[PDB]
């Protein structure tokens, strides 16, 4: 794959999702979405109060 | 009616996208 | 496919230890001439592609 | 203004020297590497060297801005294809920017042994393509003589240029067979571009190809008016590519600095310049001869009879070597160029010339017809020819007027024959006279085959005296338009829709139709998708969604498969600006 940008591969990757029907085409919004949010990493940990996992929803909430 | 297409999987011109230079021996750093 | 090869092949050269009641030393260091064995199997062939680099004729052999 | 290294920052542990190369130096894989007082030396890296238009003391220099564009960084080019009367474009990838060009052309180039000469872009352009067309000569198969329509649709398609170079160097890939031996031109002009020389395929329709430095051609045609066997020494091509390169020539007198045509001789390869073709300066290169014949030549016909003895017959003069064409500068409009190769028809310099050639190489009907067909004739469908008799004398005649329709390659290769008809006239007292006839594709004996042009000769003969008359015309075969809807601007990193249109114009339904996009920029690889029957009556549309990634001016190309044609292609552009920031 031709991209240098993580937006061009999450599209990429998507159109590719769709074309083979392993996902909806109404659920490629709220992945690419998710899939652009920011990247933190192990220093901001101590900033941010600890985390827990959490699970997408179709509304956004 | 303006319609959508379906689907249809082929490989007769996969062959026109397989490059020729050799890739190399890198090592690798996976984070999850 | 050869990515589903490849991970058929990893499949192949790895060993399950089920649960004893022996001593955990002697457990997880009966393992060592087994798995020996198994990698020396997983390294024999190695073959990918020959040397297929150009059909060159070069006008003068 | 040769190698030399300069300091232009100095901090406490780290330089910036800013390096600088000749204006003249040997292109290839370079390494780099340093020498302090008393260590041995040390490998700092690799890069490559090309030539380069942006410098004015270089031999390949072009001047407008616009051009280098046009010539050198542009991937998506147009070859332009068909019978002189219609011009079809083909939208061809030559990807001269793709990772492994470059090494597979200097690899090539490596065969040549004269290093200290690669400095010079002539030696350079003469080695290629004179190895290109041995590697063509060697790698292009026949076309089966089998027929086979379920697998026709992968016999003829082409994906681009590299690819080919790919199959050429390597034989590990879907070969090129003899029906499309034309993308030799649009190879060279990869491998050239991606070298670094400007380079451009021209396409000229109509040349007289074969005899070398003759001016003559010699056609046989049969009593009913077809091609009694097959091939010839030198015959009349549909159409020829030809690629240019631009650059300087040093070792040839002062006035020679531009546009040379490349081409290779059945190996040893030149160039040669226009000008010289178009003044006729014949002493100037070995190949000034050869292709200033197959640009101005005359041909005559012989008709053949059941004795076996040839007759001249009186024909209708047919144009040699017209209407070259290539790809318009910034646009995707054709350019003619023609006034670059010859002059104005009915001109005193064209004529002076013709006779200073022709000087210079010595020393080494009573009843008149004339034909009107279209230019070009729908797939399955019909069209109306016209034919119209003159006599000139006092007593009335009886003529035999004759008709063939057949189809040819484009290299004037035979290829079936199609359709006869025999009929008897009777003019008196100097009356003219018009028959007009038509032409179907449920009259013809067999298919013809997918990319043939259909011929029509017209052969009148008198009854009381030998002589005839002898008229032919070249016909195209035309096919249904596929039309592409999209806005012409598009944001980056936006979801983007095409919509594709298509009408049954022909008499019985498709079946099978399977439709591919593809292009550069906008999708990964190509992605092909089925449909259903599309009756005679009604039409097909259908709408695509994808997301731009890339930044400039793209296209994408669509192609259409179905049971009655293979191969139908469209391409529509767009232009992709950065978001908003």
């Amino acid at each position: 794959l031709q991209e240098t940008s993580l937006a061009g591969v999450a599209n990429q990757l998507l159109d590719r999702f769709i074309f083979e029907d392993q996902i909806r085409p109404q659920d490629r919004e709220e992945l690419l979405r998710a899939l652009l949010l920011k990247h933190s990493h192990a220093g901001e940990l101590e900033a941010l109060g600890g985390v827990k996992p959490a699970v997408l929803t179709r509304s956004g909430d | 009616q303006m319609e959508e297409p379906a689907a249809h999987d082929t490989e007769a011109t996969a062959t026109d996208y397989h490059t020729t230079s050799h890739p190399g021996t890198h090592k690798v750093y996976v984070e999850l | 496919g050869e990515l589903l090869h490849s991970l058929e092949g990893f499949l192949d050269c790895s060993l399950v230890l089920p649960p004893t009641d022996a001593p955990s030393e002697q457990a997880l260091l009966s393992l060592v001439p087994v798995q020996r064995e198994l990698l020396r199997r997983r390294y024999q062939s190695s073959p990918a592609k020959p040397d297929s680099s150009f059909y060159k004729g070069l006008d003068l052999n | 203004k040769w190698w030399s290294a300069v300091v232009e920052e100095r901090d406490a542990q780290s330089w910036t020297i800013s390096v600088t190369t000749p204006a003249d130096a040997v292109i290839g894989h370079y390494s780099l590497l340093l020498q302090v007082s008393g260590r041995k030396q040390l490998l700092l890296g690799q890069f490559t060297l090309l030539f380069n238009p942006w410098n004015r003391e270089d031999a390949v220099f072009l001047k407008n801005e616009a051009q280098r564009m046009e010539y050198l960084l542009n991937q998506n080019g147009l070859i332009y294809l068909g019978t002189a009367d219609c011009i079809q474009a083909e939208s061809w990838d030559f990807g001269q920017f793709e990772g492994d060009v470059i090494d597979l052309s200097l690899r090539l180039l490596s065969k040549d042994k004269q290093v200290e000469k690669w400095s010079q872009p002539v030696h350079v352009a003469r080695v290629l393509g004179a190895l290109l067309h041995f590697l063509k000569e060697q790698r292009v198969l026949p076309t089966p003589q089998t027929q086979a329509t379920q697998e026709g649709a992968l016999l003829n398609k082409r994906r681009g240029s590299v690819p080919i170079l790919r199959q050429w160097l390597t034989g590990r890939g879907r070969p090129v067979y003899d029906g499309q031996a034309w993308v030799l031109a649009a190879v060279a002009c990869t491998v050239l571009r991606c070298l670094g020389i400007p380079a451009r395929v021209v396409t000229t329709f109509a040349s007289a190809q074969g005899t070398g430095g003759r001016l003559l051609i010699d056609e046989y045609y049969n009593e009913e008016g077809l091609q009694n066997g097959e091939g010839q020494r030198g015959r009349i091509w549909i159409f020829q590519t030809s690629t240019e390169c631009w650059m300087t020539r040093p070792a040839l007198p002062q006035g020679y600095d531009g546009w040379q045509i490349l081409h290779p001789s059945a190996g040893s390869c030149d160039l040669v310049p226009v000008r010289a073709v178009k003044e006729g300066t014949l002493g100037l290169t070995p190949a000034v001869s050869d292709l200033f014949a197959a640009i101005n030549a005359s041909c005559v016909v012989w008709k053949c009879c059941e004795d076996g003895t040839l007759e001249l017959t009186d024909s209708n003069t047919k144009y040699v070597g017209n209407n070259i064409s290539t790809k318009g500068v910034g646009s995707d409009r054709c350019e003619d160029i023609t006034q670059n190769y010859k002059y104005p028809e009915g001109s005193l310099q064209e004529k002076e010339v013709l006779e200073r050639v022709e000087k210079e190489k010595m020393e080494r009907s009573p009843l008149y017809l004339l034909l009107k067909a279209p230019s070009s004739l729908p797939l399955r469908g019909d069209a109306q020819i016209s034919v119209t008799l003159v006599n000139h004398s006092e007593q009335e005649k009886a003529v035999q007027l004759a008709i063939g329709v057949q189809a040819v390659h484009y290299n004037g290769v035979l290829a079936a024959k199609l359709w006869r008809k025999k009929l008897h006239l009777t003019l008196s007292a100097n009356l003219e006279k018009i028959i007009t006839i038509g032409l179907f594709f449920s009259n013809f004996e067999r298919n013809p085959p997918e990319n043939t042009f259909l011929r029509l000769t017209a052969m009148a003969t008198h009854s009381e005296s030998n002589l005839s008359c002898f008229a032919q015309e070249d016909i195209a075969i035309c096919r249904p338009h596929l039309a592409i809807k999209m806005p012409e601007k598009a944001e980056q990193y936006q979801p983007l829709t095409a919509s594709v249109s298509l009408q049954n114009s022909l008499d019985a339904p498709m079946e099978d139709c399977v439709i591919s996009i593809l292009g550069r920029g906008l999708i990964h690889r190509e992605r092909s998708y089925r449909f259903r029957s599309v009756w005679p009556e009604n039409t097909m549309c259908a709408k695509f969604q994808f997301t731009p990634t890339h930044v400039g001016l793209q296209r994408l190309t669509v192609e259409v498969d179905c049971n009655m044609f293979q191969n139908l292609t469209n391409y529509k552009s767009v232009t992709v600006v950065a978001p908003e920031l």
